[PDB]
RNA sequence: UCGAAUCGCCACUUCUCUUAUCCGGUGGGCUGCCCGCCCGGCGCCCAGUACCUUCAUUUUCACAAGAUC
RNA sequence: GUGAGAUUGUGAAGGGAUCUCGCAGGCAUCGUGAGGGAAGUAUGGGGUAGUACGAGAGGAACUCCCAUGCCGUGCCUCUGGUUUCUGGAGUUUGUCGAAGGGCAAGUGCUCCGACGCUAUCGCACGGUGGUUCUCGGCUGAACGCCUCUAAGCCAGAAACCAGUCCCAAGACCGGGUGCCCGU
RNA sequence: GUUCAUAGCGACGUCGCUUUUUGAUCCUUCGAUGUCGGCUCUUCCUAACCUAGCGCCGCAGAAGACGCUAAGGGUUGGAUUGUUCACCCACUGACAGGGAACGUGAGCUGGGUUUAGACCGUCGUGAGACAGGUUGGUUUUACCCUACUUGGCUGGAGAUUGCGAGUAAAAGAUUAUCCGCGCAAAGCGGAGGCAGUCCGUUUUUUUCUGGGUCUGCCGUUGGGUGGCAUGUGCUUGGCGCU
RNA sequence: GUGUAGCCCUCCCGAUGUAGACGUGGCGUGGGGGUGAGGACGAAGCCGAUGGCGCGAGCCUCGGAUGGACCCGCCUCUAGUGCAGAUCUUGGUUGGCGUAGCAAAGAUCUAACGGAAUAUUUUUAAAUGCAACGUUGGAUACUGGAGCGGGGAAGG
RNA sequence: GGAAUGAACCGCUUAGGGAUAUGUGGCGUCAAAACUUGUGGGCUCAUUCUCGAUACGUGAAAAGGGUGUUGGUGGAUAUCCACCGGCCCCGA
RNA sequence: AUCGAACCACCUAGUAGCUGGUUCACGUCGAAGUUUCCCUCAGGAUAGCUGGUGCUUGUCAAGAAGUAUUGUGCGGU
RNA sequence: UAGGAAGACCGAUAGCGAACAAGUAGCGUGAGCGAAAGUUUGAAAAGUACUUUGGAAAGAGAGUGACAUAGAACCUGAAAUCGUGACAACGACAAUGGAAGUACCUUCAUUUCUCGGCCAGACCCAACCUCGCCGCGCAAUUUCCUUCCG
């Protein structure tokens, strides 16, 4: 994915500087794992580019002990003759989500393999996607719309930590820094936000009165 | 049907595959856990194997049958010329592992270090590090170095130093390699700022083994074992031989699997490469830390044996020669043949047992010849047994 | 060298938390009702809501014959 | 566009047209670690102690200390085994005239024998944290009593997961660094 | 079971599980799937013999009985017999039960079973018979594909193509138009000058050029101070040189 | 005017199928009787990213930088008349494959000569002509008189 | 054409092709259809062969139990007893 | 190189209810594994199921019907 | 033993075993068994003198002949299998196959070139098939609606 010299010369000759394709960034905090994967799988097949973040905050219905036992039963399956050929049991939350999505795709055709290549999964919000725009959610897979309040659920990050994931503390430290850095900057840049709101209110007093009457009729000001 | 009688399986399945080691030098895969309370210090060293001998000492072990009595213990002698520190590296932690941040190089480096980056040094242009030398000390070069050191302080997690051996000072006739061996040594203890301060003071300087290890301490050994080439199942795995009347040979495994599954499994012994594997062994006590013979010649003289002698046996170590530099005496054996490069590291397992904390006081060191049955400790002793010989008569 | 498919962008979006929750926050009076108080944006044809000015013969659809990289 | 080539079935110049390939990396080092493998396990003695308990008869165990069995990873200082160093010596038959030096008997045979390889027949070494099961409890309703359970919490098996250990980027590392080349 | 149905048992009855016994059937194989046992080697199951932790007793202690989680580890040396099975001697913490084409013959062995020679008993007029006893009786082929064990060579992200552009990177005239400190702050620091040329839609325009020059710095001429493990490179301090 | 390149135009009802039966102005091959053509300005045969026609068996055209002397359409007669397999017959070719191997009877060395078998380079000597053969002299060693000694029979 | 898979089950039975509509079976992704339909009711929480979920297909299960939770019937008193169902749990 | 009956040529292409094979296209139709007899049970003959050729006729229906209704008989699950 | 007539016969794996130095070569102690093989170059040997490399075999030229890719067991010269030049791409589903398109070739067939038998779009008539909008009949709408009191 690192550009070669050939790409650099071609871009320099034609005067191309930067390019960003159309990508949707999904915040997967407090989303149901199975329902989020099913919706994402169909959109990938329709030709969308999707990047998901905060995969460690996905939720699964049931107690943690029940889901932990479920994973351990999966870990027991291996090719006895040569386990290095057998099924591979990935342990990170982003790898678990990618495996779940892969099971909902035609993975043994070129069309299915291409669709899987269009998905990128992260733990937390990495520095290269922080400033890329506003994140989105999936209302049909949100926890407060799917589970009854009295049921018990499992957070994917806590489940993975006890079956082999080794970077739970690293992700937690990185998230704390990001919240501090983003919170400071958003406390800044408030004077400009207030100034812009004040300018709009100062308008409707200098702008033509006929256009003000139209705005009132349509309920805009 | 079940097997008629039970016995434990042959061999350890955690040391697979039994393939040739990728490198010939011993490399530590992990370093001891960092303790920020202690002072910054190095954690490993590189030495060369010379040979073996044995010693006599008195043991202090209450409740034992040998308490306050003499024992004989074989030991291993390893030559340890001082190392040179040339670089600093820093690491940062990411959700996918550790990543290198950058490298700070020393301004002056020796020819033996720069020999490592060439296949034919004497017939090349020898241009390595020439451009960096022209730029490092300028105003822009100083600014670039400060930028890298600022990155180390701000966001690094682990600090390591790049060091190399001095084969020129180890004037061995049988070790043919002239390019130095390069490795990384982690710095443990103190904060990140204190770690960097120690590394800068160490740049372009020598480090002696006595400043890393102490006598009566334990250590870990990383080395590659002796090779044996293609080997049968009897030697490779230790299976039992078959009766004498066996058609088509008896040094085999009779049954290599059942009908189902219809394939051979990875747990069955087969013939292949044996030896030349990387191994890490634990808890080797340090019996002596000797200094170079040029400074103090009475290396093998103890408080109970006043004979003046060096550590090299009569006639020299077989296939190695003389020990001319600092050395370390380890109890027991270490992997690999003579002349191989071996890495010693600080212990990983807890060190609190009575055996591990015992204080060692040597009483006798053997220096007889390892060729034949040596019966003279020194050259003077042999010339006292024999009188003047025929050749001496010619001289006088 | 290359003729190519893609056709919103922002240094107001590009911080956080909740849903048994003051749906912007936050008090008082007598369960629940009543009464208070303070505070996404642009973009679609004049760089701006005036009514000034060039568009053709590419003469009835055809990948926008134009843009971006 | 440019640099190379090709257009091979009934002959030779010359021109044209078209079709293919190249137009950017190379070598050398220090590292990361997803995934896979996975290992240590038992007994005895000292002391507790002739103690607890028991009318007597009899009769235990934990911290701690010292060894050993089975297994695993290595090594050759010592001891033992092995000799085509045909090393040194000795000895039989034949043979070069004798002696000397040898030689033939697919290594004549005997003794000692280095280097190397090798034996529990010799020697060294074999770690750290969590989640839980059975079970025992704490608060506590349902059910103005009670209750280890309904919500919640504690401690916790040779079991399970990770660390240490072995292979390791078809796990395609936008990890670092050195020099040459190109833009 | 001194009493006491249920510590431990449990008749008369009744409900199940398993495929490690033997039967019942005859679906596949008769232009052939090598038929007992032992040796060797790996793995799986739990209905737990020993090893870890527990509950309960007709558990005072010691030794034990019953039950729960648990298959990580261990489970022997011999006499007789072809034996599986059986039965004794001995050690031990313990000498648990089973599966994998009744695991395993192009891995072995060939004692037994089941050809041809021969002896005995019983049966048959006889040739001969006996799931009765006995002795002697050729064990063939891998260089192919896969699996497994080691051993090397080498491409490749549109997983060989597209030019089909997503960094677990930075932080701004849209990353361009310099650096250092600082919180994506507030704020505060440093920066050589002169002449041409060659190109140019403006803001002290881009380059290329020339001397005059001043730091940091190379390679140097020699000189003396010194450190390092002491033949080889450094730190000094000047000289004239980019 | 059963059956076609169906005499032509409307309308209605059925259409699969093992063993098996039957139909076809249904296809193809060797030869006889008739009729009509073709060929050195090139017959049969053979080759094909040569297309066209037919549901199909097949038919026809094109090209040959192939060939060198015969052959076909239509109506009828006649038969040794159509192939993918029979552990089918006879030839040819084939992966395995430069593979498995060419391992009893002890063994050869050296100089000169001979030989086309060298001392073979244009683009100092070694790193660019290797390997192997016979005779003679010398060396080493085997057969060891029940001999890789010297003569005969049978057989040749 | 359906029941993932199957000679015999379900639907339907077949000249070469379009348009329209159905049968059996379905409408979270694989995979066409409720881009997870209703402005419809209830019931269920199930720790190592892991609650349950398309008949034929026994092609996985009993006797006997539960103060789990949700409904009935018959008696008593200003809540108590006896009996019978649904789903789930032990037996496994 | 042959022996619980040698070798060569011939009768001999010996017989086989048993195993193997059996060469172009389209179209109209399209089954049976059941009955009786057979030294019959891995085979035949015989009736049934099928194809071909028709004959005699009719055209809304004769000697039509795997179906009802009405009337009248039979029966021992 | 001499001759004649022929054939809806076979046409070199056929026809006699034998179209040829065939009951021959070869096999078996013997009685006996028993093949393969068209010399079919060309009308005519005119069967390649001579130069050059090579020890030779042969190669490169030259020549005869209408043709030598008719060069000597030489007419025609198929398939199986192999080499070479150019090109097409291609992961690992063993290949092969069916259906429907597309990207590059091919220049095979047919049509057209001032009218076209080519490619699109809109409009008109008939037929068939949909959607909007507006409604009706019936004691179905009295186990009902409303007011007041008990
Ligand atoms: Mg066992
Ligand atoms: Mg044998
Ligand atoms: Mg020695
Ligand atoms: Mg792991
Ligand atoms: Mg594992
Ligand atoms: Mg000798
Ligand atoms: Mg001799
Ligand atoms: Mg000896
Ligand atoms: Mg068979
Ligand atoms: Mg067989
Ligand atoms: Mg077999
Ligand atoms: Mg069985
Ligand atoms: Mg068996
Ligand atoms: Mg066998
Ligand atoms: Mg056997
Ligand atoms: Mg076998
Ligand atoms: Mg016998
Ligand atoms: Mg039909
Ligand atoms: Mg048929
Ligand atoms: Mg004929
Ligand atoms: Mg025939
Ligand atoms: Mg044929
Ligand atoms: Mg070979
Ligand atoms: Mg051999
Ligand atoms: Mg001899
Ligand atoms: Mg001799
Ligand atoms: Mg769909
Ligand atoms: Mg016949
Ligand atoms: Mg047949
Ligand atoms: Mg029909
Ligand atoms: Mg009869
Ligand atoms: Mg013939
Ligand atoms: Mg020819
Ligand atoms: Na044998
Ligand atoms: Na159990
Ligand atoms: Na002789
Ligand atoms: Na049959
Ligand atoms: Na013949």
């Amino acid at each position: 994915v690192l550009p070669s010299r050939r790409s650099l010369n071609r871009s320099s000759r034609k005067g191309f500087k930067k390019h960003r394709p159309d990508i949707i960034v999904i915040d997967l905090k407090d989303h149901v794992l199975g329902r989020a994967a099913a919706i994402v799988a169909k959109q990938l097949l329709l030709g969308k580019k999707i990047t998901v973040v905060r995969c460690e905050k996905l939720t699964i219905a049931g107690s943690e002990i029940r889901n932990k036992i479920k994973y351990l039963q999966f870990l027991r399956k291996r090719k006895l003759s040569n386990p290095k050929l057998g099924p591979f049991h990935h342990r990170s939350p982003s790898d678990v989500f990618i495996r779940t999505v892969r099971s909902m795709l035609p993975r043994y055709t070129k069309r299915g393999q291409r669709a899987l290549r269009q998905l990128v999964a992260y733990e937390g919000v990495p520095v290269n996607v922080v400033r890329t725009g506003g994140r989105v959610v999936i209302p049909k897979a949100q926890r407060h719309n799917c589970y009854r309040n009295e049921r018990r659920f499992t957070v994917l990050g806590n489940m993975c930590k006890h079956v082999g994931w080794k970077y739970s503390d690293v992700v937690e430290k990185l998230e704390a820094a990001r919240i501090e850095k983003s919170g400071r900057h958003h406390k800044k840049m408030e004077k400009v936000r207030v100034a812009w709101k004040n300018a709009r209110k100062e308008a409707l007093k200098k702008m033509p009165q006929k256009n003000v009457e139209v705005l009132k009729k349509f309920g805009l000001a | 049907s079940h097997c008629k009688f039970e016995h434990p399986r042959h061999g350890h399945l955690g040391f697979l595959p039994r393939k040739r080691s990728r490198q010939i030098r011993g490399r530590a895969r992990s370093f001891p856990k960092d303790d920020p309370s202690q002072k910054p210090h190095l954690t490993s060293f590189m030495v060369y194997k010379a040979g073996m001998t044995h010693i006599v000492r008195d043991v202090d072990r209450p409740g034992s049958k040998v308490n306050k009595k003499e024992v004989v213990e074989p030991v291993t002698i390893l030559e340890a010329p001082p190392m040179v520190v040339v670089g600093i590296v820093g690491y940062r932690q990411t959700p996918v592992g550790h990543k290198t941040i950058g490298t700070v190089w020393a301004h002056h480096t020796s020819v033996e270090f720069r020999r490592r980056f060439y296949k034919n040094w004497k017939q090349s242009a020898q241009l390595a590090f020439t451009k960096r030398k022209q730029f490092a000390r300028t105003t822009e070069g100083r600014l670039a170095e400060a930028r890298t050191l600022k990155a180390f302080e701000k966001k690094a997690d682990i600090i390591r130093v790049v060091a190399h051996t001095q084969l020129r000072k180890l004037r061995n006739n049988r070790v043919g390699v002239k390019k130095a061996h390069v490795s990384e040594i982690q710095i443990n203890g103190g904060t990140i700022a204190q770690k960097i301060e120690l590394a800068k003071s160490l740049l372009e300087k020598e480090v002696r083994i006595d400043s890393v290890f102490q006598q009566s301490e334990a250590c870990d050994v990383c080395a590659v074992t002796k090779g044996h080439g293609f080997t049968g199942v009897v030697k490779r795995w230790g299976v039992a031989c078959l009766p004498r009347k066996t058609h088509r040979g008896l040094r085999k495994v009779a049954c290599i699997g059942a009908w189902h599954p219809s394939r051979v499994m990875y747990t069955v012994a087969r013939a292949g490469q044996h030896g030349y594997h990387h191994r890490t062994h634990l808890n080797k006590k340090i019996y002596q830390l000797g200094r170079a013979v040029s400074m103090e010649p009475n290396q093998a003289t103890t408080a109970y044996d006043l004979t003046a002698k060096t550590i090299t046996p009569m006639g020299g170590f077989v296939g190695y020669g003389t020990v001319r530099n600092d050395y370390v005496m380890l109890k027991g054996s270490v992997a690999g043949p003579r002349r191989r490069v071996i890495t010693l590291r600080r212990p990983m397992a807890p060190q609190t047992s009575r055996k591990l904390t015992e204080k060692i006081t040597l009483k006798f060191i053997d220096t007889s010849s390892k060729i034949g049955h040596g019966r003279f400790q020194t050259k003077k002793e042999k010339s006292q047994w024999y009188g003047p010989l025929k050749k001496d008569r010619i001289r006088r």
